[PDB]
């Protein structure tokens, strides 16, 4: 959580990007990063089961 | 992070809200309006 | 006001940490002692 | 009529292309020979060991994240292989040639065949039985790794405590220590100071007896593993206040006593899964002096060091020759007692590694299955590794663009790309007509195939209403006007379908028109187009539903249109230019019945059940064969005939013979 | 990831060192943040093959002068021709202790 | 702590040394260079 990048004003929209990784059994591994409008990084999750 | 190159990366198609949430309903994930937030979802090759 | 906390750590094991304060007024605790214990049945055939 | 649809080339009936394998219940099913990856060797198994992991898999006691081959439903039973070399990789193998006898690691090695990379097997010396070879790899390998490499153990200056010695790894450890001590003794390094002792724990009195009568001189003392006062006792007996290494096998509790049972230079090797319980911790307090806590799980030897296996094997039979080293008790089992052995390892009243033998595999298991699956009514379940759209060579057309369409197109394209071993069966161009404008799913499929395969395929989606033959002809001629490389249309499939619920009180002419213009009028217009354009259509498939057979609920027009599809398909069958219509049921994936479960429960109240996509694609594959094109239109669904007849009166006489229980 | 770390930093960085390991990673610690009792790791970091070893110079003070002998002999031998050095030796007089 | 405890191999593995400018770190780097050269001279020049 890059809180040093949280803006002082609420933006109308925040972007996101999720890259699938692979499936084992009946469980899926993904990854997800939440980004501001102009590319500033907010949250980065490198593994979601 | 570079927005433009990721937009080019993940631009196989584009999806409005309703199509995405119906697709999610296919995953047995019903959702009320209060949890309907994704507006436009452009899918890629596993990168969205 | 002395308060002991017991934290589950592993199978059988546990963690013990203590605190003190003044009752009617203090929101500030300061840990005074701590240690680990384990709930394992001993072997009483080497005894007496 | 299960034998109606004749098999397709995607079947696998060549017995040589076959090889048996154990299922989740250890019964033997069939698979196809695999496509060998680079630097990999296929081995005919003669002997296979059994570990605790095999017993665990038999009951599926692990999560999926630990499976390397397959998953819980198809566990990788077996972990060692000992047999002849059948096929080398097409490239990247020099250590082996076809025919050699080899032993080593191979995932799911409880089958007659086992594919694995060359870095996991070594040349098994040719004066030891395969039975021993399958009982030597894992145990001695793990011991030699976790002792003499990670700990940098020294068999002359340090002491080691091996937990649960009677386990296979423990006995391998003791044998390794004895062999190493003798080897140091012979080379002028006979000095083995008494500060180098070997303590070992076991669980019962019988195990104590066996270890005492076998390794009496080597073992210093023995303690029970079910209690912890061994921790205090070791420090009491030891002249150095502890041991210098522990080969931990016990779980949880005993770890915190193992830590205390270490001298200042202690180290620990774990073989357990109690570490994986997250947020559960050891403590730093145990780490004051030099300690080394190392967890072990066999993947390094599966990537780096076959050298350990080579050395242990060569020196093990060399040192058995004169005799100061052994091989742990190898208990043999026949190929038919696989279930018995898998249960037997759980008993723990044995000692040594359990190994099954496969020299009677051909006669006692293989050939009975050979003579059984030859059953003609047995539609063989053996799937090959590829699809082959035999009737689709040049061009196909699709009506509709959403839902069931995309899965079919995906399967056709996946088959077509592999079909490139013939000079003509290369699907060239798909043509898509839909009344609605382009949808997300079809575009996603289009661009996926684009990004994956380049310009090998080309889609020409012209959105235009299909109720006027003139407009459809204009669309086709414009397709041939856009690119001059479009191959002649060879097939057309009718997936277009509009959904309308109409109770039997509001049925207006517009309802019938809106239902039938996309289904029936469209099918007739396409039939006329094929008439004019001289289209020898091997594949003219119409997608009808069970409404045309048993009747729907307040969906009159859809059922009637499906019946028009049936009649038209029969008419095409009679006059030549064959076709086929199929009255499916619901769809398990990709439809309203797949998105809302209330309609699913309602439909299952009538006895109908949704059919998995696998059977759907199987039926499409079957009908895509020129041999089956002459069969009549048929209906494909999974019915609960009991409820179906309880709901449908007329079908009592037409389909009454389908019952299994006749109620009295 | 990497296959070994010679950790010298304190506390915090250890939990990232663990993540910065490949599946065959190992770690060597030279610190005293370990001695703070009841403060612990997690077994979560120990999923695959790892080896967490703490170090303090008492084994060489009991067992292995052989390492010292070999490093010295080969260090001046390899300095002779020249592909090895000896770390910058800063000298001080007896009065500047 | 490198060539004994870890059973390090100067030709097939990678190592991250924290605070290299510390005396131990510089000794480590010098050791690695010397070991690489020594393996190079003896027909084991392969350092992947």
């Amino acid at each position: 959580f890059y809180s040093s990048n949280v803006p002082s004003t609420r933006p109308q929209f925040i972007y996101a990007f999720a890259k699938f990784d692979k499936i084992v059994g009946n469980s899926t591994h993904g990854s997800l990063d939440i980004m501001l409008e102009d590319g500033t990084l907010l949250i980065s999750i490198k593994n979601v089961k | 992070l570079d927005i433009e190159k990721l937009k080019s990366q993940c631009s196989f198609t584009t999806l409005t809200k309703s199509e995405v949430y119906n697709k999610l309903l296919l995953l047995s994930l019903p959702y009320g309006p209060t949890f309907q937030r994704v507006e436009s979802c452009s899918i890629g090759d596993g990168c969205s | 006001h002395l308060q002991t906390s017991i934290t589950p750590t592993t199978k059988g094991e546990f963690k013990v940490e203590f605190f003190i304060k003044d009752n009617r007024n203090s929101t500030k605790w300061t840990k005074t002692s701590n240690g680990r214990i384990g709930l394992f049945k001993h072997n009483p055939k080497n005894n007496k | 009529e299960p034998k109606l649809l004749s098999p397709s080339n995607n079947y696998e009936k060549d017995t040589n292309n076959l090889y048996l394998n154990t299922n989740s219940n250890l019964d033997f099913s069939f698979q196809c020979k695999e496509k060998l990856p680079h630097g990999s060797v296929e081995i005919k198994v003669m002997s296979t060991g059994i570990n605790y992991k095999d017993n665990l898999f038999y009951r599926g006691l692990l999560p999926q994240e630990i499976f390397t081959k397959g998953d819980i439903y198809s566990p990788p039973f077996g972990l060692e292989c000992a047999g002849y070399i059948t096929r080398v990789a097409p490239s990247g193998v020099t250590r082996f040639k076809v025919g050699d006898q080899v032993v080593g690691f191979a995932s799911h090695s409880l089958s007659s065949l086992a594919i694995t990379h060359q870095d996991k097997i070594v040349l098994k010396p040719e004066n030891i039985s395969f039975n021993e070879a399958a009982a030597v790899c894992v145990v001695y390998a793990t011991s030699y790794y976790s002792i003499f490499h990670i700990g940098a153990f020294m068999a002359d200056k340090e002491s080691i405590l091996v937990h649960s010695a009677t386990g296979g790894v423990g006995l391998a450890t003791l044998n390794l220590l004895k062999w190493k001590r003798n080897q140091l003794k012979k080379h002028g390094n006979s000095e083995i100071s008494n500060d180098a002792s070997i303590y070992a724990t076991v669980g019962s009195k019988e195990k104590v007896d066996y270890l005492q009568e076998k390794y009496g001189d080597l073992i210093t003392a023995i303690y029970n593993s079910r209690d912890t006062e061994y921790c205090d006792e070791i420090k009491q007996q030891s002249a150095q206040g502890g041991v210098d290494l522990i080969l931990n096998t016990l779980s949880g509790d005993y770890l915190s006593a193992n830590f205390r049972s270490l001298s200042q230079v202690g180290r620990i090797m774990d073989l357990s899964v109690t570490q994986l319980v997250e947020n559960d911790s050891l403590d730093f307090s145990n780490f004051k002096y030099h300690v080394t806590y190392s967890t072990i799980d066999l993947e390094r030897a599966t990537t780096y060091n076959s050298k350990i296996v080579r050395d242990i094997l060569t020196e093990v039979f060399d040192a058995i020759s004169d005799g100061s080293l052994e091989n742990i008790p190898v208990k043999v089992f026949p190929a038919t007692q696989v279930k018995t052995a898998i249960e037997y390892i759980n008993e723990r009243v044995h000692i040594g590694k359990i190994v099954v033998d496969f020299e009677n595999f051909e006669q006692d298991i293989l050939k009975p299955a050979l003579q059984e699956k030859e059953n003609p009514i047995q539609l063989n379940k053996v799937k090959k590794l590829e699809h082959t759209c035999d009737t689709l060579n040049n061009t196909i057309l699709i009506t509709g663009q959403t839902g069931i369409a995309v899965h079919i197109l995906k399967w056709i394209i996946s088959g077509s790309v592999l079909n490139s071993n013939k000079s003509q069966q290369q699907v060239t161009d798909f043509i898509i007509l839909s009344r609605s404008s382009l949808k997300w799913e079809l575009e996603n499929l289009i661009n996926q195939t684009k990004h994956k395969y380049g310009d090998r395929f080309r889609f020409h989606y012209k959105s235009v209403n299909i109720a006027d033959l003139n407009s459809t002809r204009t669309a086709i001629d414009q397709v041939y006007s856009s690119c001059k490389n479009v191959s002649p249309i060879k097939s057309v499939l009718h997936f277009a379908t509009v959904y309308e619920y109409i109770l039997p009180e509001d049925i207006t002419q517009t309802v019938i028109d809106n239902t039938h213009n996309p289904k029936a009028v469209g099918a007739i217009n396409l039939h006329n187009l094929s008439i004019e354009k001289d289209w020898k259509l091997e594949n003219f498939i119409l997608f009808s539903s069970i409404g045309a057979i048993i009747g729907g609920s307040k969906q009159c027009a859809y059922s009637s249109a499906n019946l028009v599809l049936d009649s038209l398909s029969n008419y095409r069958k009679s006059i030549g230019l064959a076709s086929t219509s199929i009255n499916w049921g619901g769809l398990d994936a990709g439809g309203v019945a797949a998105t809302d479960k209330s309609v699913a429960s309602f439909l299952e109240g009538q006895g109908i059940l949704l059919v998995s996509l696998s059977k759907i694609l199987g039926c499409l594959d079957s009908v895509f064969q020129p041999s089956n094109s002459h069969l009549s239109n048929f209906m494909l669904s999974s019915f609960n005939i009991d409820n179906l007849l309880s709901s449908a009166p007329q079908m009592k006489r037409k389909m009454g013979h389908h019952l299994t229980n006749y109620k009295t």
